[PDB]
RNA sequence: GGAAGUCGGCAAAAUAGAUGCGUAAGUUCGCAAGAAGCAUUGGCUCUGAGGGCAAUUGCCAACUCAGAACUGCUUACGGCGGGGAAUCCAACUGUAUAAUU
RNA sequence: AAAGUUCACCGAUAUUGCUUCAAUAGAGGAAGCAAAAGUCGUAACAAGGUAGCUGUAGGUGAACCUGCAGCUGGAUCAUUU
RNA sequence: AAUUUUACUGUGACCAAAAAGAUGCGACCAAAGCAGUUUGCCGACUUGAAUUACAAAGCAUGGGAUAACGAAGCAUCAGCCCUGGGGUUAUGUUGGUUUUAGAAGUCCUUGGGAGAUUAUGGGGCCGCCGCGCGGCUUCGAAUGAAGGAGGGUAGUUCGGGGGAGAACGUACUGGUGCGUCAGAGGUGAAAUUCUUAGACCGCACCAAGACGAACUACAGCGAAGGCAUUCUUCAAGGAUACCUUCCUCAAUCAAGAACCAAAGUGUGGGGAUCAAAGAUGAUUAGAGACCAUUGUAGUCCACACUGCAAACCAUGACACCCAUGAAUUGGGGAGUGCCUCUCAGCACGUUUCUUACUUCUUCACGCGAAAGCUUGGAGGUUACAGUCUCAGGGGGGAGUACGUUCGCAAGAGUGAAACUUAAAGAA
RNA sequence: GGACAAGUCUGGUGCCAGCACCCGCGGUAAUUCCAGCUCCAAAAGCGUAUAUUAAUGCUGUUGCUGUUAAAGGGUUCGUAGUUGAACUGUGGGCCACGUAGUGUGGUGCCGUACCAGUCCCGUACCUCGACGUGUUUUGACCCACGCCCUCGUGGCC
RNA sequence: AGCCAGUGAUGGCCGUGUAGUGGACUGCCAUGGCGUUGACGGGAGCGGGGGAUUAGGGUUCGAUUCCGGAGAGGGAGCCUG
RNA sequence: GAUCUGGUUGAUUCUGCCAGUAGUCAUAUGCUUGUUUCAAGGACUUAGCCAUGC
């Protein structure tokens, strides 16, 4: 069955910029979903998106432009430290120069550039560049 | 997919959005539940009441109106069943092909069949009992 | 794909300890079988006493006589076959002679087109075979 | 001394009750099995367990089993399997030449 | 207050018997792998001259043959609109 | 009275040396070692820093991802405040007979302010089948229903799905009654075989056992193995329809269980056809084979075993995304032909939809060593992470030996090594 | 000779003797054997044997393979184990101006187009008075930002 | 793939021995304790601080100078402290 | 330093193992060795047997 929605929608959104669409529909999404895309919005990676609700888990529409090249989802979510960082950088990302590793930490769910300026550490989540 | 076979089915129902009663309707709450204690005294079960409403005085969800589910209705005024409804309709198939099978010796479907229906039952009789709906050390058979 | 867990490391390593006897390398390291059937108890060298001058063939597109002679191992009196390197050098081993033997690289593998040969001889009376074979020294 | 006797261990010797432990190959899974083998055992003075009936008390009956201290042997009625490893034949219990089988 | 007597306790060592592990001889009966190509054939590779192969049962100097069910990895992707 | 715990993350606490990283100093450099430097005196500056640590342990910060408890809701019901009543301490000290009055408990009653669910309905009579009035006494607050699972109702829906009876159809073989007269059968060619004691052929019947042609397909049903005449029966299964019910009940699996083509085994039946073993005739250098005539076990049924197949899609199960065009099976929604009752019916034409078997030569992207795969992918993978599980590790020895479990047996499952070889293999 | 830096040099042997870790060389002209001469590597050092680490993504958690190369169990059920859907909520004002995109209204409305008019075709045009740009300027959004908030409503004040 | 109980196995009660607690031990009582999260048995082996190899993850070695334990040919008893 | 090369074919693209390569306070044996500094040295097998002195 369906065991991750997390994982799901990163699946959905990677999918329909490789074959080079304009808009998606994603399903069934949640809290942890909608906090993942406002990290890909606010940096300027998909662009606005609206959700439609019905009296169940709802759906998202998402506008894209061309600037995502991937996103996925890491399992399980690993730990990691302040000092460990770095070594995530080096394994799943093209360049340091760009790309964002997302954690949840006890602050919120936020990219590893901001988390080191808090200076916490914490689950990582994904990843996009 | 089933949970017991190989179909892949997706007949079901939609409900609407909108949960208000329609307005055209009359029959307060007050007087489903007098229609809903009147039906379960004749022995309907809580599936076979809502059929009953829907199909010929209106009342469509009737937790829309009343904003209780039929059940626990019934549970309030002590006319539940002794056993979850699902769990008597399961036994009640296995002990007919029972019945079936010992005259008919060489019906090797049906043994296979019997052995689904009651791995069903094994698998439902254990929920029952962890969320205490069933005495504790009941047994089917 | 495989087990992804998070709690489920004990399947991992159940897993990788099963399938680790499947590989000839790991299996020969670790099972003591090996060191019981080579005549020597896991050691670089022997000692043993010589028997008698035997020559083999070398195998099918080779044509030769390879020299080798009959030794019978001093710490458990095992009978090996060796093989006497270089021109002449037959005639610096006599019989019942004490020689070291050695083995002959690849690790109990035949070498070359010599049948079922692993050993060669390295020295005789103590002496060292090559260093006869240079002159740089005189058999005692 | 221990089968050297003799066609041939024939005849004799030999084992032996009970209790605790322990018991192989083979097998038709029932057996083989008391397989094989080891230990204890007397006398005297005590202790514990195992019940019934009347109102916690009183009275009363049956010998079985377990345990301890002391003390002794000249190994001391009768009665009571010797054991093991194999080959041939017949599956087995049974019958059968009264008076040589 | 030594020598000595009796009993309990710890217990070396020996004999006997079980149990377990590691090495070992053996008349005969077989199997594998090499060497030389010695004898007899031609089962497979082409429709390999009876298409081949899997499972099973029987037979026979040898490769093999025969019956039953299956497969194409076939020698056919195909012919009452 | 009250009175939450864990994992993860930040910063402290707590940690012999040697070794390891390193902070300082030309031991002539270095591997080292903690020491050393003054343009000179009865001295001065002095150093030797600071780190780490598989997991567990210990104070305290957050609360995002997590997991441990509890509940299964009618198993629950309980305003708050304010009067006013009814019913140990001191007594200078010690020991007792004493007691203040309070505080609790109950039962009464007086101010007020709240309420997350209207006090309404019933009992209720009379006079005007209904009809309001008068006095009246009596006794609804819970997240939502997953394009996750289960159950229900309906078309008495759909189909070579399964089990039982009763019949039907020609055909092979053997009989019976008539007719006829010299050959028939079989092969590349023949010969074993049958035949004036009437074979083969023709017509009509009888018995027995098996099997259901054509229709029959890139069609249907079943977990797989499998399933094909009609009628009568018994219990099931999937899809569709639904503003029915319920509320995480789920996915996948060591151990364990049930089923499983053909051949084979045991005990009773049955025995038409075909046919392992065997027997004859040919062919051949030979022929134990292929071909011909036969023929036992088997082939069929019931009840017990066995548990193996190229048991194959050589492709494990669950979930998501993913380009097109024609077809086909079942259910549902919205001009034409037949039409006195399984009939407000049945087929067809046009457009949508859910499920199933797939096809493209005018089918993507993409992937792959290639052949090829492509909406049950072999794609979405060095831009490598959805979840679970079963196997592999150069070719042989070998699925062999020994041990053990199961089996009446045949066998099945588990399963090595010594030795030997540079290739074997795929497109 | 190649991997691997370094001779198509000169004598001897003739599938012999021997080399060769692997591929291979030697049957009369041997780039490979036994020697002479040159040269190459590294050097007070340098060969050989055995074990072990890296090479090895040939043990794969990071990170393998299973249609045909070795490898998916004959099919279902099933316990321990592993993995498991969404939800209770991340404020409001003013500050002040910096900045900031939307749309919002109005403002001028040039120049062109367009709209309604005049001459008037044809069966084209010419004249005359709003509608749309694009100059400015309102409303919210966000970013820079100090304070207050009984920081939902109440109920106090 | 089951282990442990006569003759201590898991616990209780008064006791005894020890420096002291304790099933360490005597008598009595109960029927417990451990195990597919691998008990019981077998093989190799003194623990650690640490060495080798090092993109990272790892693989391997550690009798040996510091710390801990054990022994004095084999195995048992004991005096003095 | 996050590196690879030779062998299956008449040629080609693969799977796959054999062989090559660098270390080792890691042991042993062979050849050869002027100076100096720092150094391990009967564990491996037999916790085998021991003259004499301390
Ligand atoms: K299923
Ligand atoms: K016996
Ligand atoms: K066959
Ligand atoms: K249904
Ligand atoms: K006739
Ligand atoms: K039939
Ligand atoms: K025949
Ligand atoms: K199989
Ligand atoms: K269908
Ligand atoms: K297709
Ligand atoms: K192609
Ligand atoms: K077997
Ligand atoms: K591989
Ligand atoms: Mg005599
Ligand atoms: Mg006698
Ligand atoms: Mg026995
Ligand atoms: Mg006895
Ligand atoms: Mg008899
Ligand atoms: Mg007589
Ligand atoms: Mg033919
Ligand atoms: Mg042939
Ligand atoms: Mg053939
Ligand atoms: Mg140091
Ligand atoms: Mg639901
Ligand atoms: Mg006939
Ligand atoms: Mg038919
Ligand atoms: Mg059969
Ligand atoms: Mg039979
Ligand atoms: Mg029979
Ligand atoms: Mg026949
Ligand atoms: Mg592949
Ligand atoms: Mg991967
Ligand atoms: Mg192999
Ligand atoms: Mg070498
Ligand atoms: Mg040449
Ligand atoms: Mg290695
Ligand atoms: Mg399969
Ligand atoms: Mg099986
Ligand atoms: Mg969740
Ligand atoms: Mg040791
Ligand atoms: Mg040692
Ligand atoms: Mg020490
Ligand atoms: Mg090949
Ligand atoms: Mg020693
Ligand atoms: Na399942
Ligand atoms: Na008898
Ligand atoms: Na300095
Ligand atoms: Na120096
Ligand atoms: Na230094
Ligand atoms: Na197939
Ligand atoms: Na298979
Ligand atoms: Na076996
Ligand atoms: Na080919
Ligand atoms: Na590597
Ligand atoms: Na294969
Ligand atoms: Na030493
Ligand atoms: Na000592
Ligand atoms: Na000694």
């Amino acid at each position: 069955t369906m065991m991750s929605v997390l994982a799901n929608a990163l699946r959905c959104i990677a999918g329909a910029e490789r074959r080079g669409k304009r808009q998606v529909l994603i399903r069934p999404s949640s809290k942890v979903v909608v906090k993942f895309l406002q990290v890909m919005q606010k940096h300027g990676y998909i662009g606005e998106f609206e959700i439609v609700d019905d009296h169940r888990a709802g759906k998202i529409v998402v506008n894209l432009n061309g600037r995502l090249n991937k996103c996925g989802a890491i399992c399980p979510r690993f730990d990691c430290t302040a000092r460990d960082f770095e070594k995530w950088v080096k394994n799943i990302l093209p360049s340091r120069q760009f790309g964002f590793v997302v954690l949840t930490t006890s602050l919120g769910i936020m990219d590893h550039e901001e988390a080191r300026a808090r200076n916490t550490g914490g689950k990582v989540l994904g990843f996009f560049y | 997919v089933r949970m017991h076979g190989n179909g892949h089915g997706k007949a079901a129902s939609a409900l609407p959005y909108r949960r208000t009663p329609p307005t055209w309707l009359k029959s307060s709450s007050r007087d489903v539940i007098d229609a809903v204690c009147k039906l379960a005294k004749k022995g309907l079960s809580p599936s076979r009441i809502g059929m009953q409403l829907r199909d010929s005085m209106g009342i469509a969800q009737v937790k829309n109106v009343t904003g209780r589910k039929i059940l626990r209705i019934l549970k309030h005024k002590g006319m539940a069943p002794e056993i979850p409804e699902d769990l008597y309709c399961l036994i009640k198939r296995a002990t007919q092909m029972r019945k079936h099978l010992e005259r008919n010796t060489k019906d090797k479907d049906t043994k296979f069949r019997l052995i689904l229906v009651e791995s069903r039952i094994h698998r439902l009789a254990r929920y029952y009992r962890r969320v205490k709906q069933l005495p504790p050390t009941w047994k089917y058979e | 794909t495989k087990t992804n867990g998070q709690h489920a490391a004990r399947k991992l390593v159940r897993l990788r300890r099963k399938n680790r006897w499947a590989d000839k390398g790991w299996k020969k390291s670790h099972t003591f079988v090996a060191q019981k059937a080579n005549p020597f108890g896991g050691s670089s060298h022997a000692k043993g006493i010589v028997l008698e001058k035997i020559g083999v063939g070398a195998k099918q597109p080779n044509s030769a006589i390879r020299k080798c002679v009959r030794v019978q191992l001093i710490k458990n009196d095992k009978k090996i076959i060796a093989f006497v390197p270089n021109d002449g050098c037959l005639h610096f081993i006599e019989e019942n002679d004490e020689v070291l033997v050695s083995g002959f690289g690849r690790s109990g593998h035949a070498v070359g087109d010599i049948p079922g040969v692993r050993f060669k001889i390295v020295k005789v009376s103590s002496v060292g075979l090559y260093a006869l074979y240079r002159q740089k020294k005189e058999k005692p």
